[PDB]
RNA sequence: UUUUGUAUAAUGGGUCAGCGACUUAUAUUCUGUAGCAAGGUUAACCGAAUAGGGGAGCCGAAGGGAAACCGAGUCUUAACU
RNA sequence: AGGACCGAACCGACUAAUGUUGAAAAAUUAGCGGAUGACUUGUGGCUGGGGGUGAAAGGCCAAUCAAACCGGGAGAUAGCUGGUUCUCCCCGAAAGCUAUUUAGGUAGCGCCUCGUGAAUUCAUCUCCGGGGGUAGAGCACUGUUUCGGCAACAACCCGAUGCAAACUGCGAAUACCGGAGAAUGUUAUCACGGGAGACACACGGCGGGUGCUAACGUCCGUC
RNA sequence: GUAACGGGGCUAAACCAUGCACCGAAGCUGCGGCAGCGACGCUUAUGCGUUGUUGGGUAGGGGAGCGUUCUGUAAGCCUG
RNA sequence: GUUUAUUAAAAACACAGCACUGUGCAAACACGAAAGUGGACGUAUACGGUGUGACGCCUGCCCGGUGCCGGAAGGUUAAUU
RNA sequence: AAUUCCUUGUCGGGUAAGUUCCGACCUGCACGAAUGGCGUAAUGAUGGCCAGGCUGUCUCCACCCGAGACUCAGUGAAAUUGAACUCGCUGUGAAGAUGCAGUGUACCCGCGGCAAGACGGAAAGACCCCGUGAACCUUUACUAUAGCUUGACACUGAACAU
RNA sequence: CUUUAAUGUUUGAUGUUCUAACGUUGACCCGUAAUCCGGGUUGCGGACAGUGUCUGGUGGGUAGUUUGACUGGGGCGGUCUCCUCCUAAAGAGUAACGGAGGAGCACGAAGGUUGGCUAAUCCUGGUCGGACAUCAGGAGGUUAGUGCAAUGGCAUAAGCCAGCUUGACUGCGAGCGUGACGGCGCGAGCAGGUGCGAAAGCAGGUCAUAGUGAUCCGGUGGUUCUGAAUGGAAGGGCCAUC
């Protein structure tokens, strides 16, 4: 055998889908590792150490797709 | 007979303005060389129990 | 482990100090490299590192 | 406190000690009191005999609780600039 | 009764009559109820004994800080942010 | 003479049967060994319990022995098993997560009950806004396969053909999150506090790991 | 020991398609009655009429009661 | 010869015989906080402990490990000062 | 072999036929020299094997004599027991049915007798596991200690030499 | 009075002797027409032995106990915390003694910033150059490279080179994610001070996700917080830290 073990939660995922109330600085999209699974853009960015899509100034969320060969990109428009 | 308070707990909790108990944070008196200076900074200020363990301190500290 | 622990004392008379590690073997010389101790409220050199 | 087998909580959190040894004698008087001390001069004692402080007590603070009206003179007691205020107006004098 | 589940071939009782198991003391916290109310209430004791006297003392009207201390603020920090 | 020989008394127990609610809490019957000896027996005395005594079996020490009997500490402790007694009315679980010298125990949370507060809270449906890589499919990639081909048997490459939980240049149903709106629902919703029980679940449908796409098998998700 | 439709027995009392009728539950309805909650019609210790709805239940929570022995009310009241 | 009184009488225990080892007597050893007593009114041809078990022929090699006996030079080492 | 797993080893003897027995071999799974090795007359309610004699041990049971059992009179128990109007088969079912479904057979009740079932009676399974259970036992488990030992200071003093 | 010998002291030792504590289970006397006991004489011994307190050793002779859980019964074996992928049904989350691998670190630069740079592979040509070192050209396009697993990600590179450097700063922190909890994580922005850039600006450690241990009891440094009559101090608190 010699097989088993396994990591834990590490949740990681979108916690602010579509236009949301978007607090002054909600989470939005954790999904660590992800530098490109979701990209920083607009009135939100940050992209913390663990690539956590920050989310600056409060407001609706966008979720787009632009230049550099598709690319996700998360931005937040004000309500 | 007057209930005996859990001497120990009475040295880690301090009843606040209301129910709240106010307590000290763990991980700030051992192996710190390899710890985030931000982690410790966000550890110095002591700050109360969680209502889920609260009912486990007001039964430990009868005369609080 | 091997990576011994190290303390960086302030060059200033102040007693404040910093803490980190270093490979006592590979690098013989002791680490010196400045920092900022709240006391003097100013940046300054930091010595001592085996 | 027995939280199953796992280490308790009153055993998981550190302990911050050190106790007064001076607060037990350091009392806290209130505006409501003051003139309630029967007559003038709110002395170090008097309050004690006025069943409002307690023997052992050695020190005490004036502090604002509300009342004051009647002009009074506190003797040998501490007071806040927010209490020494609400008193001199309604008439009064601080020891010192 | 115990079980996911018993007509169970799982437990217990041959039957009847009597007896047989959440009490009691103190402390503490809620709810209900009554008294009084920023006040409430005495303990031991005296006793004219369930009265009345006794307010020693306890709880509450102030909290924050490890504390010194400050006080409707106060710790944190050089800091009013 | 002899721990000598045969054999009663006497001492003992090798075999068998009968007895097994016995005549008997170990005997009766027919046999059996020893029978001047380390023999056997009467009376009385001495060794005391973690102690005695023992030609040694843990054997005996009053039908009791891997630590006697009696009284006391004593209502030891029992996370174990059992039991728990009159009546009507309302609501109504769980067999789960996490930690545990924990696993048939317990604690926090989840779920029940009671009370106090609070708002278009909450729910279904229609519409609008989202992320999706599962089903299926595909084969550029990562591997894996066939048949041709150009190639000192066969690499790459081209064409044609399949396969994949840990392949994806594609990609649903739908579940989930949010916004709007009507209607219906005895605020179903949230928070604080009094009281809990419960952490052995079983089968059946659907998606699966394990097993033999065996089991009234086993382990998850979901109704 | 028939025992591989429950049985009898069935050539349709099997099977397929279409259609009507009937049987069938503590479901739904009808009638009489009970209690928790809501509304309205009257009525205002309110308490009723109608009327809407709810009332399977272990662990367990909540709310109502009955009866037994004893003390006061008991020199009362019942009793040869 | 002895033994599991009450499922085991035996190859088990014992035994004469053998050996190792202790003991100089106020013996070793043992019962006993102690006094004292047993050993023994014996005294190494005696007494204890341990293993083997008439007798016959015999009883090989290994001292590294553990124990026991001897040694003291050195290393380390308690209370104490 | 009281030691041998393979194993009924192989060979010889005994028998009509021998996983046992006796004699050998040696490949001793894993004998061996006083937790003695190999022998041994005698002894043994000791283990194994063989033969004569003997027989109801058996082929294969028959008859007979007595004590019960059976009938009568007297006295007079027991365990067990939720309640009984207590049948068979096939199936169902907490998975092995007198009690459920279907069906079959059967007038009511004793007495002698036999034990297939009532998972019959009997002991809160001793096996197995479980309990942060117990007890005795062992040791280079831990931690302690009686005893046995070491030194120091006391009780404990005086002289001379180095 | 500083370096060095004889006398006397005091003092340890070693070694002889003595007697006078102490031993006598040698003899004799007396209490006593007693083997006990006591006293006396004598002999032998003698500061020894022996006992008390303290102390090192030995100490199953004796005593109290411990000697884990999961587990397709138990045991044997294996496992026990953390990280990666799948199982996991397109949000999160999930089981098995399911299928596979990793961590218990490394780095004063491998951190920060600024300026610049861009691979593998093959084809052809070129001294020694060999299948494959280095040079040229072409093709090619994340097939390379990320300090170490796997997954996601990376050209505006998070890959590579170099200059100057210490932001691997200190006090805080709107608002979030994730937990039963202890707790862990992300974070713009504020204050004080830094580094690099001309500047906008970036920097509170490394592409991210493992690389860890609560509490207690103490150790070290700082501080006028406390300091049991007062002043101090010991101890305690607070901050840093082992
Ligand atoms: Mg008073
Ligand atoms: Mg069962
Ligand atoms: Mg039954
Ligand atoms: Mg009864
Ligand atoms: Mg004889
Ligand atoms: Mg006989
Ligand atoms: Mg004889
Ligand atoms: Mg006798
Ligand atoms: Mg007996
Ligand atoms: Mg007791
Ligand atoms: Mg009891
Ligand atoms: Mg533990
Ligand atoms: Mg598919
Ligand atoms: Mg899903
Ligand atoms: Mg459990
Ligand atoms: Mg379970
Ligand atoms: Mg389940
Ligand atoms: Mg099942
Ligand atoms: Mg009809
Ligand atoms: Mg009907
Ligand atoms: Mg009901
Ligand atoms: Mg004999
Ligand atoms: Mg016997
Ligand atoms: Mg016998
Ligand atoms: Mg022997
Ligand atoms: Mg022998
Ligand atoms: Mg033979
Ligand atoms: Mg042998
Ligand atoms: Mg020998
Ligand atoms: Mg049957
Ligand atoms: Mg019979
Ligand atoms: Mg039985
Ligand atoms: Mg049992
Ligand atoms: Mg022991
Ligand atoms: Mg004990
Ligand atoms: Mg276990
Ligand atoms: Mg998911
Ligand atoms: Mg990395």
């Amino acid at each position: 055998g010699g097989s088993t073990r396994n990591g834990r939660d590490s949740e990681a995922k979108r916690l602010g889908v579509k236009r949301f109330g978007g607090e002054s600085v909600l989470a939005g999209s954790i999904i660590v590792r992800q530098r490109g699974t979701k990209f920083h853009a607009g009135a939100n960015v940050g992209c913390g150490r663990d690539h956590t899509l920050f989310a600056k100034a409060d407001g609706k969320v966008k979720f787009e797709v632009k230049g550099p060969k598709n690319r996700k990109f998360i931005s937040i428009e004000a309500e | 007979p007057k209930i005996k308070t859990v001497r120990g707990a009475a040295k880690r909790f301090k009843k606040t303005g209301k129910g709240g108990f106010k307590h000290k944070h763990a991980n700030l008196r051992h192996i710190l060389t390899k710890k985030a200076t931000k982690r410790k900074r966000h550890l110095r200020p002591k700050a109360m129990v969680s209502k889920g363990d609260l009912g486990l301190v007001i039964a430990c500290l009868p005369y609080a | 482990g091997i990576r011994e622990k190290i303390k960086l004392v302030s060059s200033a008379g102040t007693g404040h100090f910093y803490t980190t590690t270093k490979n006592k073997r590979t690098k013989p010389e002791k680490l010196e490299l400045k920092k900022f101790d709240p006391v003097v409220r100013q940046h300054v050199i930091y010595k001592e590192a085996k | 406190g027995f939280e199953g087998g796992q280490m308790p909580l009153y055993r998981r959190l550190p302990k911050f000690g050190f106790t007064s040894r001076k607060a037990a004698i350091t009392a806290e008087i209130r505006l409501s009191d003051l003139a309630k001390v029967e007559g003038g001069v709110v002395d170090l004692n008097t309050l004690k005999a006025a069943n409002i402080i307690g023997i052992q007590i050695e020190f005490a603070k004036v502090i604002l609780a509300g009342e004051v009206t009647t002009p009074v003179t506190v003797r040998g007691l501490r007071v806040t600039k927010g209490a020494r205020a609400a008193i001199e107006a309604a008439g009064g004098k601080i020891e010192e």
